[PDB]
RNA sequence: AAUCAACACGGGGAAACUACCCAGGACCAGAUGUUUAUGACUGACAGGCUUCGGGUCUUUCAGGAUAUUGUUUUUGGUGG
């Protein structure tokens, strides 16, 4: 356990994949949201992001 | 301590956690929904559902299960956290709830017919002006089908959709194949009751 | 009696603080810890005493020991009913026995 | 899995005094409330669910482990406490 | 005394423009002397199809922030009863100057 | 993925991770259903083997039931 390369900067963070999705296939990490694109659409209203 | 984009933010997502952790605990209590509020040191929760006795049963255990799950999951200070339950006033009209009596049934082996009718009368009854039901996906033979069944009126353009509108999408795994089960119901507005206004196509002229 | 001396062993499993092995045993007396640490009448008679004895005087204080070597073993969780051998006490109705062993 | 003793007790007293654990999914993930990898909570739980001493949820990554009946009566058994004996209060 | 300022945001218009009524509504009671921020539209434009296939289109997400600025001159104790509204989706600032 | 409706498309601007692919070397996430407190299993200094080593090996100290052997099959899989 425990991966011993660094990984501080990197797209296989723990913190940089989708966290309902557990994947990082289109990240979105702005406003620090960190959740995939699929992911993010299914439940997007949820959050209170809306189309206008 | 956050700015102003992030606290809306954080709340959202907050939210959405919260939601689909509520869908996967209170499947037999029959969910449907909840709200928010949020304050620096203080929230305060409602839960909605149907069966509000299943909560209460055994002193009222059933809710610390899932007060806990919320504390520990957040680490958020008890006292500074206030749940409460309200009940669902006409089960007949709410999309969360009137879904999984349709899941409910189609475990069990009814056939699909029965399984929509009796919830399409049932909505229809308790008061609503439409109301629509798909059954997609595997019965009987090896291509999947599409059951619809519909009655009343189902508006399903423009801004209107969004307001009048209650809709839930799902799925019941079997041993054969993935249904997909989904439930539109169209509302009456009230007279500032529990939609205010009208439809933008309906005008009403006065009596001379 | 030696009936009741389970009853202590029962509590203290859970207590809970417990040596089993001879070298676990050996070094909760040298660091200073163990309050209570008991042997029975296996091999060989002086071979464990001595490790014990000239053990024990160390870390000071001696407890009664008790026989059969199985007795140990039954109450501390062991079967599923392997020997005891020896039996440690560290740390520390449980208080209600051990007015026999004293504080 | 081999855990260290210390470790053991001190997540299943974490078990013991709150009922419900919370655990990230992620595998070899520090872990709050009580400092260690997260593959330690997690893979304990599903032990316990086979014998069935709790009930597992997953939603949005995270594993909730709500602790049943029969569990509340085992842990007395482990601990050596007296019944009445957590987070059921009212 | 400190002339403080409520800062109040919302995500909703309905719901904002009950707590501003209300929060309002409370310096006339108490009688302080009372003194719209620009909106922020958090655009997120994410591709719609999950695979490659299909032609390229474009969901665009907007998340629209109101933001409101009441401010009073208020001696702490008049103040502790005004800011005590709760709505959904509503956040209130207290800020002393 | 292959006319339009594949080909700056999979938000796919891959130095590692991402990663599925290739060459070496570890790990058990072997859940749950005969051995062992007289040590079941576990951790490592220096120096050898070695890409680099407590993978192995010559030494020999640190821990302490979280087990072992056989039988069941969980779970995991960017496998089809």
């Amino acid at each position: 356990f425990v991966p011993k390369h660094p990984r501080d900067n990197a797209k296989g963070s723990v913190e940089r994949s989708c966290r309902i999705c557990g994947k990082r296939r289109g990240v979105i990490r702005q406003y620090r949201l960190n959740i995939c694109r699929r992911c993010f659409r299914e439940r997007a209203e949820l959050l209170g992001f809306k189309k206008y | 301590r956050c700015t102003k984009v992030r606290r809306i933010i954080e709340t959202g997502l907050f939210y959405a956690e919260l939601n689909e952790l509520l869908t996967r605990e209170l499947t037999k209590e029959g969910y449907g929904g909840c709200e928010v509020r949020q304050t620096p040191t203080r929230t305060e929760i409602i839960i909605k559902a149907a069966n509000t006795k299943e909560f209460v049963d055994n002193h009222g255990r059933r809710l610390q299960e899932v007060r806990m799950m919320i504390q520990k999951r957040w680490r958020l200070k008890e006292d500074s956290l206030e749940i409460f339950i309200d009940r669902i006033q006409r089960k007949g009209l709410s999309a969360l709830n009137q879904l999984e009596s349709l899941r409910y049934k189609l475990i069990a082996r009814i056939p699909a017919r029965r399984a929509a009718y009796s919830i399409i009368r049932f909505v229809m009854d308790a008061g609503a002006r439409g109301c629509e039901v798909a059954i997609s996906g595997k019965l009987r033979g090896a291509r999947a089908s599409t059951s619809k069944y519909k009655e009343g009126y189902m508006v399903k353009s423009g801004d209107v959709t969004k307001q009048f509108v209650t809709q839930a999408v799902g799925h019941i795994p079997m041993k054969q194949a993935t249904i997909g089960i989904r439930v539109l119901i169209m509302l009456a507005q009230d007279p500032s009751g529990i939609p205010k206004e009208s439809q933008p196509d309906v005008i009403k002229v006065h009596e001379a | 009696m030696e009936t009741v001396i389970e009853h202590g062993l029962h509590q203290i499993n859970l207590s809970g603080n417990v040596a089993k092995g001879i070298r676990c045993t050996i070094k909760a007396i040298l660091k200073g810890k163990a309050r209570l640490v008991l042997l029975a009448d296996d091999c060989e008679n002086k071979d464990y005493k001595n490790l014990v004895a000239g053990l024990c005087k160390k870390h000071n204080v001696k407890l009664q020991a008790v026989e059969k070597k199985e007795l140990l073993g039954r109450a501390l969780g062991l079967t599923h009913q392997m020997n005891c051998g020896a039996c440690a006490i560290i740390r520390y109705e449980l208080d209600e026995f051990r007015k026999a062993f004293d504080p | 899995m081999y855990m260290p003793t210390a470790i053991r007790r001190r997540i299943l007293r974490c078990l013991f005094e709150n009922g419900v654990l919370c655990v990230s999914d992620i595998q070899s993930g520090t872990h709050e409330e009580l400092d260690c990898l997260n593959i330690y909570p997690y893979q304990i739980g599903r032990a316990f669910v086979t014998k069935g001493f709790c009930i597992k949820t997953y939603a949005w990554s995270h594993a909730y482990y709500t602790l049943t009946d029969k569990g509340i009566e085992y842990l007395r058994n482990y601990f050596g406490l007296p019944a009445n004996a957590p987070a059921t209060l009212r | 005394v400190q002339k403080i300022r409520l800062t109040i945001t919302s995500s909703k218009l309905p719901n904002l423009q009950r707590v501003v009524g209300n929060l309002m509504g409370k310096l006339k009671k108490g009688n302080l002397e009372v003194r719209p921020m620009p909106r922020r539209r958090l655009r997120i434009t994410t591709r719609r199809a999950p695979c490659g296939n299909g032609t390229e289109t474009y969901d665009h997400f907007e998340l629209r922030i109101y933001k409101r600025v009441i401010d009073f001159q208020g001696t702490a104790e008049a103040v502790k009863q005004v800011t005590q509204a709760l709505e959904p989706d509503v956040h209130v600032e207290v800020s002393v100057i």
